[PDB]
């Protein structure tokens, strides 16, 4: 699977890749924050 | 003291275009010449073309655009005279909240439905039709994606947003009067649409775009005596035309573009103008219900 | 393309199609036994 | 601090008033007096603004306002604590604007170019001057204009506009709003297809105006040109400025009523008023 | 309560903030696509590569985009091919701010509004790798629409009204039909001729008779107008020329 | 009275009086439509 | 155009004008009967 | 009168006159439709 | 274009008005059957 | 009739007759769909 | 009949005619769709 | 485009037309079955 | 070309009845669980 | 039938033809989620 | 099947089907987060 990098170039996928998990992170932070459950800021109660 | 506004001597030559392969559907349309359109700018017609995307849209528009009338025609008992009347306050109203997203009674909203769809399908169609005719040609498809920002507005009006409420009650009419009373209505139930900050930018964007193209326009006319109008040329081969229009702008204004980036600019403006209100849109009536309330606590307003 | 080289694409991406649907069936077949999302003629409970 | 090209067109000249006394640049800007008189303007407007947020409550960038006087001033000029401030914001906002068109002139006679800028600018202007002038002196009040605040002038835009209680049907109100439409659409286009000519992709030589032609010729049926665009763009935003401007003199100085039931008229024309 | 995310920070404002980080970033690169002519900034008086610049230099210059020409050319953008530092001009006041007295006749020293883009020896082309602006003479498909007025054989005048020349032929463009250039012989030396851009002339149908003036320069400044090589196609530099030229008249069409 | 016809083309003149007759005829049509009094259609009665 | 083929285009479409005219009257003697279109002078009764 | 085609090409002329008819029957079959005697679809009593 | 080429054509068409005529008044038999569509004095019912 | 088709090409003739046809087809559905007696998608009864 | 496909290009035939059935039976569907009798999906009673 | 390319494609097309006008008479005589869609004087049953 | 058009038919084809296999018995096991035909008294 | 690759171009045929079955598949299981008896996410009773 | 590749490219064929599978699988979590059975972060009870 190292081929992949023979299509693709590795400077633009990487700059992409990191992009790209870091919106998806900060995306999945801020779905967890709107949680009651997940939101570790205000903390409320499991019941 | 002439001002490239109107053309005063035209010239007409054979008509010719950029060469295309045949495909299954050929370039139709027998071109011909206009006076008043050469006068303001070019006065060759088509011919246009015609391929099985453009059929497709097309056939699906025709659809939504007779049964739209058919409607609008038949809600005042096919009285061509009342139709003349009331042609701008007759509408083709979405099926009330109890039906869901499901498929209404013809009567009650089948027909909005149906119509709806067939124009959302005749607008995509339209936007791969803009694609590939920009493919074809051997051009950039930033045409179709500066669409695609329209068309995400038109579905967040229409679809979107119905299905986040999981209710077509709220989607806009398919009127004249009806539709502005639709943004009426839809500004008065979630409380002062000036205080959405997305409508705030989307407005900012929309003035912005007036102004953009204004002062690009005036640019452009002001240097085209120095062959500024022809703008690809002077990107290729920056002439003293976008020297002068550069330094213009960089000694009234502090900075400039470029004769490519100014497009840029106004690619971005356009865009964002429909971006920021499609997701103004979306943001009504699922998180903020009332957006004087969010201006209150967000402090947009002087806390009443 | 090169049918010399399209035939090793082929061939890895079929390996790599493989791995992703095994991987979204192991997926599938987990949520299912957390809960299932085929209801019975009763709804769900 | 110049351009690659800047310093071949610094050339002295092309001034309205000053001569060569302010006909000189600082960083990139250019000057002359109608930049002095600009900064002047700027400046004690800014000053005056910055003062009644100080007067008043909030120091929220947002919730920042100066009101015009209340209309028991009628024409009058109000006292600077309530109401006075407005009118000289005013005041310097309008030389301010004018100042800045004639620098603008300047320049454009500097570079040997058209006035075209100045006066597209002249509309905008204008636009202000009907909506802070114009409109209130017919009206009778100075009460008219709208606030000098973020969204408190949002809060002046919604209140006329309800005043005639729809304010989309006014007619100019509509013809304006088709023509920014209809700008805002025509920018989109021209920026994309100039872009798309300009870069065509991977190979993909530069496009000539024959494909830029050639493409609104394939998706519309009708190209207007790489010169009549600009025109016609031009065209629209004044014109969109100038159906605003009809707009808001006919609400208060001519039409004082409701405009939803203006329409009325077009429903009992003789050829279909069934009665 | 409904859209909230932590207490006060809701999901409305969230997106508010992204859109704000997003149209930074979109600033950024507008400026970025901006700074692909004329760049970097030069000293006003010496030259040197300077300018009050922070952080944001290294984000400031792109790379060079290549544009790629249907003869093979290619453009490099930036190219950072600037202009000499010395003009034909001397600073009024060595203060880096001042401007420039011209120290000759500007109209053909290209200095001010007369000066021209130091362009490219060549035609622009058609579809067909042929050029654009041409004569009509050797353009015998290209016609002269009908219901305007004929603008060959008209007096070519000057605001002062002393007739400068008389027009004899036009050159057009062939990528976008619309005329370019007349062709002007002079009044006084049959054996010289002259380039007056169309955008530069009143049409001036409705009057006594049918002439062409220019409000721009003088007839004498017919005497001195940049010349042609080809005479039947024109460079871009050569047009770029003269139009400058002819557009430096307004500034100081009388004397300096 | 004749001399019309050296001025204006019978073909632009007839088409012209062809579509303005024929508007004239729909607008009279369509305003006695309008009053009770001469809409055959409804047939209110005279009195 | 040549006045013979005017002529024989002027007789073809006189034919067509006969019937089509024909047609139409038997149509309106039809809806007649079914229903007239002339009300009397207390209206419609 | 028979003169006319010398200068009404035959070709034009019958499409026109051929949207002209349809739309003047269409528009007669809408305005009948509308009205409450002539109505065939409904169907009224007239008495 | 040419009149030995096209009136074959002629023949297709009328052949194609011939059998649409009657399909549609085949149709329009069957509906008539179904529900008429002239109102008499009392209305339909 | 061996010589009337030399006033209009027959493709295009053709096509503009079908899509006309069918605009009216569908117009006519549309309209017995919108009338109660003739709706037959409805279980609309007579009496 | 055989020579239909000689004043019609069979390809453009075709995708014209692909086109109208596809859009003419996806509205048919969803015509039935919006009944109470031919809702397939929703099946309400006859009676 | 010729007397010979028309040929095939008219075999081919007609043989088309009666595949799909059989599957739709078929799939039509079912939803008749299923429900009528011709209502009677009362109504649909 | 046309010679290929024989092995993409060759292709297309097996592509065609594998897809409206899978598609045919997802529908069976749809109707299993669900059938989508309502009878006289509608759905029970 | 083996021709049809005759006529149309294999690469946007195939292209087309998974464009429009993903369309499709996706509108089925949309309006199939629409309704209260096919919708297998929501809690969906027979009866 | 190894001959597809021969009309599409490796690499525009990689992208935009990892796109469309992104998209989707972002679509069918946003729907599943959307029903009250499946919602895993609100975690709503199965009775
Ligand atoms: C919000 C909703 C949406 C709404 C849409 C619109 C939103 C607003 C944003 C978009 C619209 C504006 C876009 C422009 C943003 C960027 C502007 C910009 O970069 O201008 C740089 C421009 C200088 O251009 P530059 O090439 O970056 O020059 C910097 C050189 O390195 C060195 O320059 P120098 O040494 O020649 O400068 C000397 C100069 C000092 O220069 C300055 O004061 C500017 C300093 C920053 C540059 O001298 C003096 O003025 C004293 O200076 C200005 O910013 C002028 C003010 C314009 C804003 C008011
Ligand atoms: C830092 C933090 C903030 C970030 C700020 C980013 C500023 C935006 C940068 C920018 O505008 O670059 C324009 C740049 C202009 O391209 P160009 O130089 O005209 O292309 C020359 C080629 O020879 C000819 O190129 P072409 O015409 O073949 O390229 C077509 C290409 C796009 O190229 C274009 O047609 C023009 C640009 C369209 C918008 C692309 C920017 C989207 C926003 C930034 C990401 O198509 C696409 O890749 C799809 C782009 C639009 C997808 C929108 C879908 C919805 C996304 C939002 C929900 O376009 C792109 O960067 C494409 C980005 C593709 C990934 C999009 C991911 C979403
Ligand atoms: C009482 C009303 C209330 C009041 C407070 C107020 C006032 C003002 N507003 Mg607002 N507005 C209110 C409500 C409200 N407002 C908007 C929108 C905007 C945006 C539209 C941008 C655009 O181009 O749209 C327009 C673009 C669209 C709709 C998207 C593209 C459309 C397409 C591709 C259609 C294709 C069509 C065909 C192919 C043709 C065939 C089809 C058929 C025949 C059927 C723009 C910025 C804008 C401007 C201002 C100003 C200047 C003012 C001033 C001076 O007071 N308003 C929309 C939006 O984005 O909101 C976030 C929206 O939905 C919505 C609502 C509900
Ligand atoms: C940046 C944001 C910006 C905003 C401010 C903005 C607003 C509005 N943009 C609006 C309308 C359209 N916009 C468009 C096109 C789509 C056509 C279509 O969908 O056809 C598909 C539909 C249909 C086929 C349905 C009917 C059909 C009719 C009336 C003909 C029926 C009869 C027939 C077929 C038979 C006779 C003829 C024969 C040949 C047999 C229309 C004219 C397009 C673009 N907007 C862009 C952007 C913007 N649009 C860009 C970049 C574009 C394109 O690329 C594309 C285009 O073609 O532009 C030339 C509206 C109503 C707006 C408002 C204000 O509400
Ligand atoms: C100019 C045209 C602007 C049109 C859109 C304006 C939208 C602003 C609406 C708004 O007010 O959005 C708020 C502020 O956003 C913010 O400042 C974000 C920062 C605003 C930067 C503006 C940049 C303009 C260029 C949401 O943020 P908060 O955490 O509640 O802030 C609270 C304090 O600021 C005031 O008590
Ligand atoms: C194209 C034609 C089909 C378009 C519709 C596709 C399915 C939409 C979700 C169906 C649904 O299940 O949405 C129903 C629910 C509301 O359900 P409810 O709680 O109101 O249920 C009441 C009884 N039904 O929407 C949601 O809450 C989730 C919304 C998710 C995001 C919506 C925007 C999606 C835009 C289309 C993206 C397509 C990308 C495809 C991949 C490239
Ligand atoms: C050619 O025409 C002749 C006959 C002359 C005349 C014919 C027609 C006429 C006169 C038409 C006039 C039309 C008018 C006045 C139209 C006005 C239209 C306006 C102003 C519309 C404005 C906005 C409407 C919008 C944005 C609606 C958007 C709706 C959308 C996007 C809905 C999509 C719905 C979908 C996809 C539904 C999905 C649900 C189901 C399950 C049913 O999908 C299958
Ligand atoms: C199903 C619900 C309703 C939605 C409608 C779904 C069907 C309509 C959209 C299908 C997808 C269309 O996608 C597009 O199809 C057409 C063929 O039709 C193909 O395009 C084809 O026509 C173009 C027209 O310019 C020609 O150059 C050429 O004949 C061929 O490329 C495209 O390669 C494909 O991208
Ligand atoms: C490869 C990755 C993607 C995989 C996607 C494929 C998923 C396929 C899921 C459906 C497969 C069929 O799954 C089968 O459905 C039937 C209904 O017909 C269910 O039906 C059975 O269980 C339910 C549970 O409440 C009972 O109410 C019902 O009486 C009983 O018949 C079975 O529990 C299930 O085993
Ligand atoms: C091939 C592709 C195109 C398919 C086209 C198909 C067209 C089909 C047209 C069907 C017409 C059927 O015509 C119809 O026949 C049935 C008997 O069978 C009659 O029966 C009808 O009325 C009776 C009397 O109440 C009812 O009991 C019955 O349920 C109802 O169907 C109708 O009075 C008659 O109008
Ligand atoms: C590519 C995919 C192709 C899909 C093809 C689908 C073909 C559909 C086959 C229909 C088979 C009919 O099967 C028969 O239909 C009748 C209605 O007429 C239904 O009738 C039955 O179910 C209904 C509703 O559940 C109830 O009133 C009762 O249980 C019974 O009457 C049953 O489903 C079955 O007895
Ligand atoms: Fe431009």
């Amino acid at each position: 699977m190292w081929r992949i990098w023979q299509l693709f170039d590795p400077r633009q996928a990487l700059v992409g890749l990191a992009t790209f998990l870091f919106v998806l992170a900060l995306l999945i932070h801020f779905i967890l924050l709107s949680t009651e459950r997940f939101n570790w800021l205000e903390g409320a109660s499991t019941k | 003291e002439y001002q490239n506004i109107l053309t005063g001597v035209q010239v007409r030559t054979a008509p010719h275009s950029a060469p295309i392969a045949k495909g299954i559907f050929p370039r139709l349309g027998k071109p011909g010449f206009s006076y008043w359109l050469g006068k303001i700018g070019d006065a060759q017609i088509g011919p246009i073309y015609l391929g099985t995307t453009g059929v497709l849209s097309l056939v699906f528009g025709f659809f939504a655009i007779e049964i739209i009338g058919f409607n609008l025609l038949a809600s005042v008992n096919w009285s061509p005279m009342e139709f003349g009347r009331q042609f701008f306050w007759l509408g083709l109203e979405p099926p009330a909240a109890e039906y869901g997203l499901g498929f209404a009674p013809l009567a009650e909203g089948g027909w909005w439905q149906i119509a709806g769809f067939f124009l959302t399908t005749s607008i995509l169609l339209w936007w791969v039709r803009m694609y590939r005719r920009a493919r074809a040609l051997k051009m950039g498809t930033h045409t179709a994606w500066a669409f695609a920002s329209a068309i995400f507005l038109f579905l967040s009006l229409g679809f979107i947003r119905p299905l986040l409420m999981g209710n077509f009650s709220e989607s806009v009419p398919f009127g004249i009067f009806p539709h502005l009373e639709w943004t009426n209505s839809f500004s008065l139930n979630y409380g002062n649409f000036f205080y959405n900050p997305f409508h705030m930018l989307s407005i900012a964007f929309l003035y912005g775009s007036a102004l953009l193209f204004a002062m690009h326009g005036a640019t452009i006319l002001a240097v085209s005596r120095l062959g500024g109008d022809r703008e690809v040329e002077q990107i290729t081969d920056r002439g003293t035309a976008a020297e002068r229009a550069a330094l213009f702008w960089r000694w009234t204004m502090g900075f400039n573009a470029t004769m490519e980036s100014i497009h840029r600019w106004a690619w971005w403006f356009a865009v964002l103008c429909t971006f920021t209100g499609a997701i103004g849109i979306l943001l009504t009536g699922t998180v903020v219900d009332n957006w004087f309330e969010w201006g209150v606590k967000h402090g947009l307003a002087p806390a009443p | 393309i090169t049918e010399g080289e399209a035939k090793e694409f082929h061939k890895i991406f079929t390996s790599s199609i493989l791995v992703f649907f095994g991987v979204a069936a192991f997926a599938h077949l987990l949520v299912w036994i957390w809960r299932p999302w085929v209801p019975g003629p009763n709804g769900y409970s | 601090a110049l351009l690659s090209f800047e310093r071949k067109y610094r050339v002295r000249g092309g001034t309205l008033i000053g001569g060569d006394l302010f006909d000189f640049w600082v960083g990139p800007f250019y000057v002359g007096f109608f930049g002095v008189t600009t900064l002047l303007f700027t400046v004690l407007g800014t000053a005056l603004i910055v003062w009644g947020a100080a007067l008043g409550p909030s120091w929220t960038f947002w919730q920042i306002s100066i009101n015009p006087p209340d209309v028991s001033y009628g024409l009058a000029m109000a006292p600077m604590a309530k109401g006075g401030l407005w009118q000289i914001i005013t005041f310097s906002a309008i030389g301010a604007f004018v100042s800045w068109a004639l620098r603008e002139v300047e320049i454009c006679r500097k570079l040997g170019i058209g006035y075209h800028i100045p006066f597209a600018f002249g509309f905008a202007i204008l636009a202000y001057v009907s909506l802070v002038v114009i409109r209130p002196v017919m009206m009778g009040a100075w009460g008219y204009g709208f606030p000098y605040g973020f969204m408190t002038h949002l809060d002046w835009v919604s209140n006329t506009g309800y005043q005639y209680a729809n304010f989309h049907y006014n007619p100019a109100h509509m013809l304006g709003i088709t023509l920014f439409f209809t700008t805002c659409l025509a920018l989109a286009l021209h920026g994309s297809l100039i872009l798309s000519a300009a870069n065509p992709g991977k190979g993909e030589v530069v496009k000539g105006p024959e494909h830029e032609n050639t493409y609104f010729q394939d998706t519309i049926g009708y190209s207007v040109g790489t010169l009549g665009i600009h025109r016609v763009g031009l065209i629209l935003a004044l014109s969109a400025v100038v159906w605003s401007i009809i707009c808001m003199i006919l609400s208060g100085p001519i039409y004082t009523g409701s405009w939803p039931d203006w329409w009325l008229w077009w429903q009992k024309l003789p050829f279909w008023n069934h009665g | 309560n409904k859209g909230d995310i932590t207490g006060y920070m809701d999901v409305a404002q969230v997106v508010l903030y992204a859109f704000w980080i997003f149209f930074a970033g979109l600033i950024i690169y507008l400026r970025r696509e901006d700074r692909r002519e004329g760049y970097p900034l030069e000293d006003a008086i010496s030259g040197k590569i300077n300018s009050l610049q922070g952080l944001g230099s290294v984000f400031s210059i792109a790379r060079p985009k290549i544009f790629k020409l249907k003869t093979g050319a290619t453009y490099a953008a930036p190219n950072f091919k600037r202009d000499a530092v010395a003009i034909k001009a001397t600073r009024t006041a060595p203060t880096a701010g001042a401007p420039f007295e011209p120290t000759g006749n500007p109209m053909t020293d290209a200095v001010g509004p007369a000066a021209y883009a130091l362009r490219d020896e060549l035609p622009d082309l058609t579809l067909g790798g042929q050029p654009a602006i041409v004569p009509l003479r050797v353009a015998p498909t290209f016609s002269v629409a009908a219901e305007d007025t004929d603008p060959r054989g008209l007096p070519v005048v000057d605001r002062k009204g002393a007739v400068a020349g008389k027009v004899t032929d036009l050159w057009i463009d062939r990528a976008s039909i619309a005329i370019r250039y007349l062709e002007v012989e002079l009044a006084a030396t049959p054996g010289r001729k002259v380039l007056l851009p169309f955008a530069a002339t009143r049409i001036n149908a409705k009057t006594k008779s049918k002439t062409v003036t220019v409000q721009s320069i003088l007839a004498r400044h017919f005497a001195n107008v940049p010349t042609i090589a080809k005479t039947d196609s024109i460079t871009r530099r050569e047009e770029d020329k003269v139009m400058a030229y002819y557009s430096s008249g307004y500034l100081y069409s009388d004397r300096v």
